[PDB]
């Protein structure tokens, strides 16, 4: 499952967590068994503008 | 208030939407010992200390 958040929110990927994500994005289950990375996308995802 | 002199507010006789607080992203860090915070909106509390 990929998608893009920002720093702030990368806590609420994982179970149990609450937030704007968890809640009405993307909600891992309690029992999830399975791995979870995150990095930096700033160079790639930032505009100027 | 300076650490040091944290300063403490009363909280009484009102309704505690908590769901605003730990929904918005803003906080870096969001903490329950003792409590739930999806529970919070389904609970009374006695002296909230802020």
């Amino acid at each position: 499952d990929s998608f893009v958040i920002r720093g702030d929110e990368v806590r609420q990927i994982a179970p149990g967590q609450t937030g704007k994500i968890a809640d009405y994005n993307y909600k891992l289950p309690d029992d999830f068994t399975g791995c979870v990375i995150a990095w930096n996308s700033n160079n790639l995802d930032s505009k100027v503008g | 208030a300076s650490v040091y002199a944290w300063n403490r507010k009363r909280i009484s006789n009102c309704v505690a939407d908590y769901s605003v607080l730990y929904n918005s992203a803003s906080f870096s860090t969001f903490k329950c010992y003792g409590v739930s915070p999806t529970k919070l909106n389904d609970l009374c509390f006695t002296n909230v200390y802020a």
